[PDB]
């Protein structure tokens, strides 16, 4: 394929480790998850208007609203965890545990 | 020597042993996002690299 | 679709956008138009078990056009011959 | 029960499971050509349907 | 065979609608009425079974046990109202449903047409049995007794289930009346070895067969009477059912893979007959006595000759109602003493005269007293082993030396001898223990003057 | 919540799993995904309390991680095909990425950690949706797409999701994790078959579902969510022990009862092909299930366990909870085995 | 896990048996090292030597399964002038068994691994034999 | 035809008999469903609300009736595709030549 393409997907895997290969913080969990978005965003749009899919050029728009809202409830999450512990530690969640 | 010892360990005694084993290995966990996660990396990783589920 | 209720309603609710030979504003053709026509109207009602043996040519053309990875690979083997001539005064370039 | 009214139900019920047990019989062939050459109703996985093509000319020629 | 299913449903709405203080009357009664008409059973054929439909047919095979099946609800429902009488209501007709269900599924699993229906019947009779035992049963071992029961059936009814789907897919059909025609004999492979122990397992554990049958003696000593009647009586002749039919499709293969079988069946015998003479239950000898039968029964299976076929069938009737009669025996003793150690009461024929004369009854049916048709089913195996190799009559009649000396044992120790002296509330026989004895050696002692009606399809 | 609130979120949850089974776009099947996870953290948190919140939030990591994961495999797709539409995918990566999170949204092992932790920390009507509603949008999609999954992968997944939910839930004893390591168990018989005949797939997850709201119907009912406090059900309620002890062998597999039936296909169609080691493995592990349903009977109804003084003061008062369909759904639970012909409905 | 399955069973049984020790010994160390790498991950080790101490101590473990049941196996064909039978893999699955319960110490394992993965062994075998499919392809 | 619960060509083929064994035990089913509605009420089994026992078996049968409909219509469907297909592929389906007994050589396996 194309030499750009293997950069974006370099850019994918890089921040799908990050997701997988969680630290301390929610919130670098959650900046890991946008980063998957927005190389996303980038391969779509590529794809679709080197190829003149004209009316595909939509779609990366939609994959970010939806997407944007997706993290806006993980944030609001993030904050009432943050009000339940004074961290957004994940270390914490884990009283299900038992 | 054979009916209340011998014949039940060598099939139900034996058999209940080594469920009630693997149960403790499968529900014996910390509950933690970061190692059940780290999990999915390395099976992502063995899938591709041992198993080829990717071709 | 697992419940095909648009085709039940007569009701187009995102067939429009499945395909780059559908339908465009202002008739704007996709780049591989042709190819994807070609292959659509091959594998058409045969099932994909058929089609996969059967419109394998055209198949094979419309990946070509999306990818152009053998004409991608035509060219690098041409510029690579070039440099070596470059490299050994048997080449110069025209104007 | 006579013994001609027993033999005679009996045969009734033999020609019935034996008819049933060739048609499971051949059941399990033409499954098994239908879904090796996808020739038939059977396995019939969908393709794109050509009517989504549109023909009309387009702001370039080449196409 | 609607005439019998129908009005065994029927007996469910008759329980649940009597009058609350004729629940056994009336469920007694009808299910007496049901057993006499199971006689017109008995219009069998020189050649062809009856065959009633495309789902049920009775030969001679099945009609002997089905109408074991149909006489013994009643002599359940008589042994059980006596411990069930503190019981409320609703738990009492609770228990008659699932005596009830547990006919239901036996009728249909002895007349199934089709293997698979036949498997289907065969293993819902798990679910009242299993309850049956966890509970109404008394101790805190029932519910151990309850998982030993379900999974040692399971663990070889699984598989039996992927082998009968596997011959449909490869035949085209499962009925019975098909294979008998279509069979194919079955060639040396590891495939059909499999295929084979699949078929056979299930069976043996249900037997059960000497190995697999530590389930059996946790099953009774846990049971209550009416459990330990039918586990005894009909349910392990499932099993022995089950080889009857199914060895028609496995041969020639059984002429080799049968010889573990019967290794593990004539030593077990001889080893389970050995265990009676030292056990200190009751109830746990005469299960262990059902094991060393039943391995006589296993052995005539898989040898498949006329005689071996005549011999176990008339074995798995004749057992049914000594077995069944024995745990009663013991079970109207436990009523009086609470206990089920032999040696606690002795000497009971001084206190005890007319049951003692059933003791005496059951203990030579038990031995098998010629001409009773317990010797005769054992005879005929003993006849058709011989054939199959001189040796085995070493082992057969061993077996028997054994087979009397802890039948009397038995008798002895808790009949004869002192009385025990500090055991004070030994009444006198009830009428209904007395007519529970007699419903089972009667009809055992009758069979003697016709045994041909419980000598199987190969007389 | 607000009672319309209430109503408009779950129609949104049900809205979004419609998108995706009408949808024929890739897109549209993404966006149903996003709308169902939106609209169904609420109800999870809607009890206000830390092991609600640790709930969703595990919970949204793992459905967005997924979701991207499914992304992904739609892109892959449209380079490799120029095409949204829902069908086979034309990449064998796309496909692995598309299995991968519809497992991951499926709970299936390895990927089912979440599914014992999530149930625990949610309430008994929240619980119900997650293991029966929640299957169905990504089960749709396997249906679509299975004639371009990789056969090692998916049977792989299958086997060891039978494996841990059987061993899983020999540990637990509330009732909550039994129900979500039963669940995972289940979700391996669906699987196994779909490569060989999706419509035992559906037939599975059908009878699943109905069996599965049952024992939920029947634990609201009572407010019970351990082993202990469901054994005091004989001193309240008989009938519902009796109904329990049904339900619990019918989830067992055992016949006559409708749970059979599922099994007994699956095993069927496996053979037609010649799969006979697989069937005969899961046949017997799906046992370690059958235990712990078991133990659940024995401290429920087939023995009378210890009960408190206060007990009586319940006695005076009626059972007021809704159970909506309850006396349906046990029927169904148990006594479908005789109309097993009926599935060919699902073709 | 193609690759190496595919050296393996090309060898015919009873020769070559430096390489049938071999390809088993590479198995058993995958499946060492992919246990090792859950262990690691799903119970985290109190330090970074206790985590590399238990990767070799799984590994090897798993390893010397590998090697003992490949070099028994092929030994026993070999001596026995017997390739296509079963009882050889039974033999080299026991001896399996028997370094299981040597690593673990445990006479009770020992003997109950080498009747599981001895009757393990000899079912593969009889598969490889007869073609019976684990993951069987769809044909109806 | 296309999700269509039963195309018209369905109507082709005889309807169920309303005497129907099967539609008798889905009426059985909803007859059961009623009594343990009333059970799990604790309301007097089976006497309370005979209008809602009524509709029990009513809506039981009426669903019952329609999914045997479908379910009759697709087991036609299937034979009508299967011998269809046997036609279209002659070649792959001959009638095999069979031999009497009396040619047919199996071997004898004695039990002795
Ligand atoms: C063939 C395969 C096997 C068989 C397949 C069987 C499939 C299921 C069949 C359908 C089962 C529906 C339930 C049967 C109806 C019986 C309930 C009843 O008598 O309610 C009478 C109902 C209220 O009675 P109730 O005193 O509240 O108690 C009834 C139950 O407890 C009510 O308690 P509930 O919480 O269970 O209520 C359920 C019902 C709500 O209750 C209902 O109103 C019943 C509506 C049934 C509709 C009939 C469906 C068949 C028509 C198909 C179209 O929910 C619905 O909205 C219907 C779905 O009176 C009505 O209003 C009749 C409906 C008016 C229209
Ligand atoms: C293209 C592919 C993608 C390319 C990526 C290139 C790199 C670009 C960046 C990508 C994002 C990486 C994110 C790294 C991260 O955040 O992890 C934090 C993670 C935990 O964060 P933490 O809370 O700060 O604790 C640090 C330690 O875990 C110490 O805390 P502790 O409490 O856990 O101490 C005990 C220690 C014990 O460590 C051990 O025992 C390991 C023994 C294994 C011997 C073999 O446990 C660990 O270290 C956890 C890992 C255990 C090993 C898991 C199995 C391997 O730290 C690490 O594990 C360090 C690993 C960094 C290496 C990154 C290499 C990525 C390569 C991916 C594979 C691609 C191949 C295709
Ligand atoms: C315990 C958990 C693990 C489960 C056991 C592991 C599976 C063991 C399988 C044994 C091998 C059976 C087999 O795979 O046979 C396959 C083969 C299919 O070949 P096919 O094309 O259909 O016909 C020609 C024959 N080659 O030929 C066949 O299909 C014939 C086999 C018929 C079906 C066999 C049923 C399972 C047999 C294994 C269980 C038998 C032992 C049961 C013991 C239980 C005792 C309590
Ligand atoms: C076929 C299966 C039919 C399943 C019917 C199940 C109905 C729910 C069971 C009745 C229990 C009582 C009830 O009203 O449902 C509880 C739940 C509402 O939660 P609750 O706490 O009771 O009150 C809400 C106030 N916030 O109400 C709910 O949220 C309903 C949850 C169940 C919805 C999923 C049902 C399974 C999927 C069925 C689709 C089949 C395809
Ligand atoms: C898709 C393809 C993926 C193929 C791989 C599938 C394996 C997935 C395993 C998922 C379950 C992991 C949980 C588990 O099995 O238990 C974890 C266990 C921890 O315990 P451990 O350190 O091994 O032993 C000490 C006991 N005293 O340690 C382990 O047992 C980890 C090894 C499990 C795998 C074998
Ligand atoms: C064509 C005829 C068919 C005959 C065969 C029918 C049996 C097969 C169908 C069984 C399926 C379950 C049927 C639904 C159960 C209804 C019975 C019930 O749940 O209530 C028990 C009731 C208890 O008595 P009651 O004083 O009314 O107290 C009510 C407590 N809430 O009991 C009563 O006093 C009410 C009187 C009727 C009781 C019927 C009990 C049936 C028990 C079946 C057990 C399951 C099958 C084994
Ligand atoms: C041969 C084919 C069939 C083989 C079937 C084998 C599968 C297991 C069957 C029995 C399972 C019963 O399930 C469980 O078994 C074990 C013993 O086995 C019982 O446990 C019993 O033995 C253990 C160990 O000696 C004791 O700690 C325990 O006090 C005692 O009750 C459990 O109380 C029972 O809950
Ligand atoms: C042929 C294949 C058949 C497969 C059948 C699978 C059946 C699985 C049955 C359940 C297995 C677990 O069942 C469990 O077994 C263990 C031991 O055996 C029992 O445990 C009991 O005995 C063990 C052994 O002494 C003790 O360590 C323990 O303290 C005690 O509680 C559990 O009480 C029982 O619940
Ligand atoms: C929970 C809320 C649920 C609400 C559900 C509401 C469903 C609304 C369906 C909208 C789509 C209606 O049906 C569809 O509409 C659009 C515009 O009307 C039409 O589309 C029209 O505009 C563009 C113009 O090029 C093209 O799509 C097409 O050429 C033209 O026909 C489709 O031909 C018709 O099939
Ligand atoms: C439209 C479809 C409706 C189908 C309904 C068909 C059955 C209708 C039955 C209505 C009569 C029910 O009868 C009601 O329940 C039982 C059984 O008779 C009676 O009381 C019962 O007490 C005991 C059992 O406990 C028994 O003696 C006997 O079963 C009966 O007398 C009640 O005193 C009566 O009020
Ligand atoms: C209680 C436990 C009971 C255990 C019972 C064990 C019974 C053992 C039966 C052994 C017979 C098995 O079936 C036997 O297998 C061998 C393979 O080894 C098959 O051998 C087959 O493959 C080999 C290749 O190696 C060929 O040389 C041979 O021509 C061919 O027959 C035989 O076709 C079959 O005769
Ligand atoms: C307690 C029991 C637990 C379950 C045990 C289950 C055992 C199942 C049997 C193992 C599966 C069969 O094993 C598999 O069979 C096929 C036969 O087509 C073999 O097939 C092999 O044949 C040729 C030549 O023979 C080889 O060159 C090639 O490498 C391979 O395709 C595989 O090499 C083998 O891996
Ligand atoms: N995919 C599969 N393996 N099975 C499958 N669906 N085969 C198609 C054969 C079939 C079977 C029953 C019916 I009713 C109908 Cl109409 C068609």
């Amino acid at each position: 394929m194309s030499m750009v393409y293997m950069n974006i997907m370099m850019a994918f895997t890089v921040s799908l480790v990050g997701l997988l290969m969680y630290r301390s913080h929610l919130m670098s969990s959650l900046l890991c998850l946008e980063g998957m978005m927005l190389s996303l965003f980038v391969m779509a749009a590529l794809t679709i208007l080197n190829s003149h899919f004209t009316l595909a050029s939509m779609m990366p728009i939609i994959l970010l609203v939806f997407a944007a809202c997706e993290a806006a409830l993980g944030l609001s999450l993030l904050v009432m965890v943050s009000n339940t512990y004074g961290t957004d530690y994940v270390q914490n969640l884990n009283l299900l545990q038992c | 020597l054979l009916d209340l010892i011998w014949l039940e360990a060598i099939l139900p005694k034996t058999i209940s042993l080594a469920q009630m084993k693997a149960s403790t290995l499968v529900t014996n966990q910390k509950g933690l996002i970061k190692l059940y996660f780290l999990s999915f990396l390395i099976t992502i990783l063995i899938s591709m690299i041992l198993f080829n589920f990717h071709e | 679709p697992f419940f095909d209720v648009q085709k039940r309603l007569g009701v187009d609710l995102d067939r429009w956008m499945t395909i780059q030979s559908a339908e465009q504003p202002h008739k704007i053709p996709s780049r591989c138009h042709a190819f994807e026509k070609e292959w659509i109207e091959c594998a058409h009602g045969i099932g994909s078990i058929r089609a996969e043996k059967e419109c394998k040519i055209e198949f094979e053309d419309f990946r070509e056009c999306l990818l152009r990875q053998k004409t991608m690979k035509r060219l690098h083997a041409i510029r690579r011959q070039r440099e070596k001539l470059i490299k050994e005064g048997k080449y110069t370039p025209p104007p | 029960d006579g013994p001609e009214k027993n033999y005679e139900r009996t045969m009734a019920i033999l020609q019935i499971e034996a008819e049933k047990a060739e048609l499971r019989l051949k059941e399990l062939e033409v499954r098994r050509l239908m879904r090796a050459r996808g020739d038939g109703p059977w396995f019939h996985y969908p393709t794109i349907d050509k009517e989504l093509i549109d023909h009309s000319p387009k702001a370039t020629p080449d196409n | 065979m609607l005439k019998y299913i129908i009005p065994t449903i029927m007996l469910m709405p008759l329980t649940w609608l009597s009058k609350n203080n004729m629940i056994w009357v009336n469920s007694t009664a009808h299910s007496l009425l049901i057993s006499f008409t199971s006689l017109l059973l008995m219009n069998q054929f020189g050649d062809n079974s009856l065959n009633f439909s495309l789902l049920f047919f009775s030969d001679s095979l099945s009609t002997p046990l089905l109408i074991l099946t149909m006489w013994l609800l009643p002599l359940m429902l008589m042994a059980s109202q006596h411990h069930l009488s503190k019981e409320n209501l609703t738990r009492k007709k609770l228990f008659i449903t699932m005596l009830i269900s547990l006919q239901l599924f036996l009728i249909m699993t002895f007349t199934a047409m089709e293997l698979i229906l036949f498997y289907i019947l065969f293993e819902a009779t798990l679910v009242p049995t299993l309850i049956i035992i966890t509970r109404w049963g008394n101790q805190t071992e029932r519910l151990n007794a309850g998982l030993y029961f379900l999974f040692y059936t399971l663990a070889g009814s699984l598989p039996l289930l992927v082998a009968l789907i596997y011959i449909q897919n490869t035949v085209g059909s499962l009925n019975f009346l098909m294979l008998q025609y279509w069979v194919q004999p079955v060639h040396n492979s590891w495939s059909n070895v499999f295929m084979w122990l699949a078929c056979m397992m299930a069976f043996m554990v249900k037997m059960p067969l000497y190995g697999l049958h530590l389930w059996l003696p946790k099953a009774h000593v846990e049971a209550p009477i009416a459990g330990s009647m039918v586990l005894a009586a009909v349910l392990l002749k499932l099993g022995g059912y089950g080889m009857l039919r199914i060895t028609l499709i496995l041969n020639p293969m059984t002429d080799f893979m049968a010889y573990p079988f019967i290794m593990l069946s004539l030593w077990g015998m001889i080893m389970t007959s050995s265990i009676c003479l030292r056990q200190t239950d009751l109830k746990s000898l005469i299960a262990y006595s059902s094991v060393s039968h039943m391995a006589l029964v296993i052995v005539a299976i898989l040898i498949q000759t006329p005689w071996s076929y005549m011999g176990a069938t008339a074995l798995m009737i004749a057992h049914g109602l000594t077995s069944s009669m024995l745990f009663c025996l013991a079970n109207s003793n436990y009523e009086r003493i609470h206990s089920r150690t032999m040696i606690l009461a002795r000497g009971l024929q001084t206190l005890l005269p007319l049951m003692a004369t059933w003791w005496l009854l059951a203990s030579l049916t038990n031995l098998a007293l010629p001409p009773t048709i317990n010797l005769i089913g054992e005879l005929f195996v003993v006849m058709s082993t011989f054939s199959w190799s001189n040796i085995t009559i070493i082992l057969m009649g061993v077996n028997m030396v054994i087979t009397a000396l802890y039948s009397l044992y038995m008798l002895i120790m808790t009949q004869r001898g002192k009385y025990t002296y500090h055991i004070n509330n030994i009444s006198p026989s009830f009428t209904r223990e007395n007519a529970l004895m007699s419903l089972h050696i009667l009809p055992l002692l009758l069979l003697t003057l016709n045994p041909k009606i419980i000598l199987g399809p190969l007389y | 919540m607000n009672p319309i609130i209430f109503i408009i979120i779950l129609l949104t949850i049900m809205l979004g799993t419609i998108i995706v089974m009408i949808s024929s776009h890739w897109l549209l099947v993404w966006i149903g995904f996003e709308m169902n996870m939106l609209a169904i953290i609420p109800i999870m948190m809607k009890n206000h309390n830390p092991r609600a919140t640790e709930a969703s939030t595990k919970y949204f990591l793992t459905q967005s991680t997924a979701s991207m994961l499914l992304m992904m495999a739609v892109i892959i797709n449209l380079m490799f095909s120029g095409q949204w539409t829902v069908m086979k995918l034309f990449n064998p990566m796309a496909s692995m990425l598309m299995t991968m999170a519809l497992a991951m949204k499926l709970g299936m092992a390895p990927f089912h950690f979440w599914v014992p932790e999530v149930t625990q920390g949610i309430p008994l009507s929240s619980g119900l949706i997650l293991l029966t509603w929640q299957k169905l949008a990504p089960m749709s999609v396997l249906y679509q797409i299975f004639p371009s999954i990789n056969l090692n992968l998916i049977l792989t997944l299958s086997v060891l999701s039978i494996l841990i939910g059987g061993w899983g839930g020999l540990n637990q004893t509330q009732l909550r994790k039994i129900m979500a390591y039963s669940s995972i168990a289940h979700m391996g018989w669906m699987t196994a078959v779909l490569p060989y005949n999706p419509t035992m797939t559906l037939l599975n997850l059908i009878i699943y579902i109905i069996m599965t709201s049952t024992m939920f119907t029947m634990f609201m009912a009572n407010s019970t969510t351990t082993t202990l406090s469901l054994s005091h059900t004989w001193n309240k309620t008989p009938i519902m022990t009796v109904l329990i002890l049904a339900t619990l062998l019918s989830m067992g597999g055992l016949p006559p009862l409708s749970g059979f039936m599922p099994k007994w296909m699956i095993i069927q169609e496996m053979t037609k092909n010649n799969s006979i080691i697989l069937p005969t493995f899961m046949a017997i592990t799906a046992l370690l299930n059958l235990y712990f349903y078991m133990r659940l009977t024995y401290s429920t109804t087939l023995t009378m366990f210890p009960s408190t003084n206060n007990m009586k003061m319940k006695w005076q008062f009626p059972l007021m909870k809704k159970m909506t369909f309850l006396p349906t759904m046990v029927v169904l639970s148990t006594m479908m085995l005789p109309l097993t012909p009926m599935l060919s409905v699902l073709e | 896990a193609k690759t190496v399955l595919r050296q393996y069973w090309d060898i015919p049984e009873g020769t070559e048996c430096h390489r049938k020790t071999y390809a088993t010994t590479s198995i058993g160390g995958a499946a060492g090292l992919v246990v090792s790498a859950y262990s690691v991950a799903l119970k985290t080790p109190t330090s970074f030597l206790e985590g590399v101490a238990r990767t070799g101590r799984y590994t090897f473990t798993a390893a010397a399964i590998g090697a003992i049941f490949g070099l028994t196996s092929c030994i026993s064909a070999q001596v026995r002038e017997k390739p296509d039978d079963p009882l050889n893999y039974l033999i080299g699955g026991c001896a399996g068994g028997l370094i299981l319960g040597a690593r673990t110490r445990s006479y009770g394992i020992g003997a109950a691994a080498c009747a599981y993965m001895g009757l393990t062994a000899a079912l593969v075998k009889m598969g490889q034999l007869e073609g019976w499919q684990v993951f069987a392809e769809p044909k109806v | 035809a296309t999700f269509q619960f039963l195309p018209d060509e369905a109507r082709s083929l005889p309807p169920p008999k309303l005497t129907d064994p099967r539609l008798a035990f889905v009426g059985f089913l909803g007859y059961c469903s009623g009594l343990i509605d009333n059970a799990i009420r604790r309301r007097p089994v089976l006497l309370a609300g005979l209008h809602r026992q009524l509709l029990y078996i009513t809506s039981f049968v009426f669903v019952g009736y329609y999914l045997l409909k479908r379910q009759d219509y697709m087991y036609a469907v299937r034979d009508h595709d299967m011998f269809s297909y046997i036609k279209s592929h002659p070649e792959d389906f001959p009638e095999k030549d069979k031999k009497t007994y009396g040619e047919v050589f199996e071997e004898f396996h004695p039990v002795r």
